[PDB]
């Protein structure tokens, strides 16, 4: 058995005062999720590129929790739908960082992928990445994974480039508001946003304001 | 250059002065050849040279200017760099070759809109207001030449002095011009009357474009 003693008014709303109704409770989802004792705690995905996006190095940073151990090891495959186009396989121990040394508990690997297929808007092209900790001798004890888009975002001589170019943003903000649930979002709700979103030419969204 | 007298009036009455080398090359098919070709720097220079050991005493001349109408070539570069190193107390500017060249402190176009573009190839002109927010763009912006006030003209004059005081980068310009460059001749009954071109019988000419 739960108690969950939730307080409308806490220091935290001096800091959430957006222009909106303002409510409270348990909003968004709950769930319980079983990790291994030895398990992967984060990772970071990193896509560079070369001048003209026809070689990419995909770079994951992989920590993890528990005893270290020697035949410890963690894979990184990456995939485009089925195909399995790169996978880097390493034990842990990340390079020397300072007079004390590195991270014993972290691991990076880097992914050597010609010509990707770039991620915009416009073609919101995803390959899949998997995180797989596992024992040297083949025994998987937890994977974890994402959704990959290749795409570089920077600010060179005063414009926005995604993959090279120059963004023009018809974007729109939109807060999570539904008329009877109010801010309990649902996958309906938000795919119905989306359509009509890109039906009527937007390509950018801000979270306002959260 | 003007006649000597000139700076020394506005060194007294007060106002500031472009001082002009005497290059325009605007007939030169393009308009660079000579400006670009090296065998045509020494005439050059002794024109930009001769200026500036002339009049860089005269407090009213504040910008030294290589020309006019040349395009865009080498000799200009160098010329440039001349005077910088000459004489650090001016800027110096130059329109050709698109009015934003190595060539130049000032973005100085002529005839710049002040809302319209025109994408000439090579050598656009931007809408002043435009000109200024390109990217990685940071000079000021003063017309050399606008508001051509040709009979009559200076239709939407205050379209510029408006915009000038609303961007501080954009800091005015020069009207062109001053006077009508109209002659007088004498009729049958020697009654004066203003002549332009081509009543001397000189052809071929551009008729009325002097004034
Ligand atoms: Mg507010
Ligand atoms: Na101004
Ligand atoms: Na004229």
């Amino acid at each position: 058995r739960l108690a969950v003693m939730v307080l409308r008014w806490s220091d935290g709303s001096y800091l959430e005062d957006q222009d909106m109704w303002r409510m409270s409770g348990i909003f968004r989802d709950v769930s319980l999720l079983h990790k291994p004792t030895t398990q992967i705690s984060d990772f970071h995905v990193a896509t560079r590129f070369n001048d003209d996006f026809s070689r990419a190095v995909l770079e994951a940073e992989v920590q993890m929790c528990g005893e270290l151990r020697d035949y410890l090891r963690v894979t990184v495959s990456l995939w485009q739908g089925e195909t399995q186009v790169a996978s880097g396989t390493a034990p842990f121990g990340g390079e020397i960082i300072d007079e004390r040394g590195g991270y014993a508990d972290r691991v990076t690997l880097r992914l050597n992928v010609e010509n990707p297929k770039l991620w915009s808007a416009e073609i919101p092209n995803l390959y899949r990445a998997v995180v797989e900790l596992h024992t040297a001798d083949g025994t998987l004890i937890e994977a974890e994974a994402c959704d990959v888009g290749f795409r570089e975002v920077r600010i060179e001589n005063g414009l926005l480039l995604l993959n090279g170019k120059p963004l023009l943003i018809r974007g729109v903000n939109r807060h999570e508001h539904h008329p009877l649930h109010g801010q309990v979002m649902d996958e309906q709700t938000m795919v119905q946003d989306i359509l009509l979103m890109k039906q009527n030419n937007f390509n950018a969204v801000r979270c306002s304001h959260y | 250059p003007n006649h000597p007298l000139w700076y020394t009036l506005c060194d007294r009455y007060g106002l500031y002065v472009v001082d002009e080398a005497n290059i325009e090359t605007h007939g030169m098919v393009p308009m660079n050849r000579l400006t670009d070709d090296p065998r045509w720097l020494p005439a050059m220079s002794e024109r930009v040279t001769r200026m500036v050991q002339r009049d860089r005493n005269h407090p009213s001349v504040i910008i030294w200017s290589l020309g006019d109408e040349s395009g865009h070539g080498a000799n200009h570069d160098a010329l440039y760099r001349w005077i910088k190193s000459v004489d650090p107390s001016r800027p110096v500017q130059y329109e050709g070759g698109g009015a934003d060249t190595t060539a130049t402190d000032i973005i100085c176009p002529m005839y710049a809109r002040v809302d319209e573009d025109q994408p000439f190839p090579a050598v656009p002109k931007w809408s002043i207001k435009k000109w200024l927010s390109l990217p990685g763009e940071t000079r000021p912006l003063i017309l050399c030449e606008y508001a051509h006030a040709m009979g009559n003209s200076l239709g939407g004059f205050a379209k510029y002095w408006q915009a000038f005081r609303q961007y501080p980068r954009l800091q005015g310009g020069f009207v062109w011009d001053w006077v009508d460059q109209s002659l007088i001749k004498y009729d049958e009954n020697g009654n004066p009357w203003s002549a332009y071109g081509g009543d001397f019988g000189d052809t071929p000419n551009d008729r009325q474009f002097c004034m």
